[PDB]
């Protein structure tokens, strides 16, 4: 009858706790980019968190960070879904 | 390819 | 009527509701934060998703530390009853548990306990979902090959 006040966030990280997130000057960050591409291709479609899946697939597959600094070159870069969701979330109806 |  | 299942939330209220974008892209020279080239890029690709979503989209840029935070308290205190969800996408400098508004650094915190299912009883019940295009930390993922 009560419910947690945490209850029914998401939080949809670009980067895993600790590291750097990757934003291209040209492109937009690796993991906006995903995801508008996942919403526009799987909104009608999927259920939020296996949207949210996709991206990571995505970011984690398709980009790899170029740099004349060996420091950051070639790095790569997995998202972080944080649900406190309690129900399946659909943006259709 | 710039960090944030 | 017959057997229902309550599994998925309701979005089929009048409103999906907001989807607030914060774009900080250029940062007071006292902080000595670089400026964020491709973020205008990020911030219209949500806007347009967003909206084919059918979200009620707030685009605002280089917002101060001060002013992230009364914007989330002001849209914390709209009335929700017509809305489904709400959306806030970050994009800015952070680290752990932290973004950076133009002037200084916002515990992520502070801004998500405004809609604490006690806070923002306008919510209650309805998912709050917090995009966040920042930083971390310091670590860089090398990878391994497949």
């Amino acid at each position: 009858h009560k419910i947690p006040v945490e209850a029914d966030f998401l939080y949809a990280y670009s980067t895993a706790p600790g590291y750097y997130s990757w934003r291209n000057s040209k492109d937009g960050s690796w993991f906006i980019q995903s995801l508008c591409a996942m919403l526009k291709q799987y909104a009608d479609k999927l259920e939020f968190m296996h949207i949210l899946t996709r991206v990571n697939r995505k970011v984690a597959t398709e980009f790899e960070s170029f740099s004349f600094d060996a420091t950051f070159h070639a790095k790569k870069q997995i998202p972080c879904i944080v649900s406190m969701l309690t129900k399946e979330l659909y943006f259709y109806h | 390819d710039e960090v944030d | 009527s017959g057997i229902s299942l309550d599994n998925s939330y309701k979005m089929d209220y009048p409103e999906m509701g907001l989807c607030i974008i914060i774009n900080n892209k250029n940062f007071h020279k006292s902080t000595g934060m670089t400026s964020r080239s491709g973020t205008d890029v990020d911030a219209a690709n949500l806007r347009e998703t967003f909206r084919n979503l059918k979200y009620e989209v707030r685009n605002k840029n280089d917002l101060t530390r001060e002013e992230i935070v009364e914007l989330m308290r002001d849209v914390s205190k709209e009335d929700h009853s017509k809305r489904s969800s709400f959306v806030c996408v970050l994009l800015s400098h952070g680290e752990e548990g932290i973004i950076f508004g133009t002037n200084g650094p916002v515990d992520l915190k502070k801004i998500t306990n405004f809609f604490r299912g006690d806070r923002c009883r306008e919510l209650t019940g309805k998912p709050k979902l917090f995009i966040i295009q920042a930083c971390r930390g310091t670590e860089l993922d090398c990878g391994i090959e497949t």
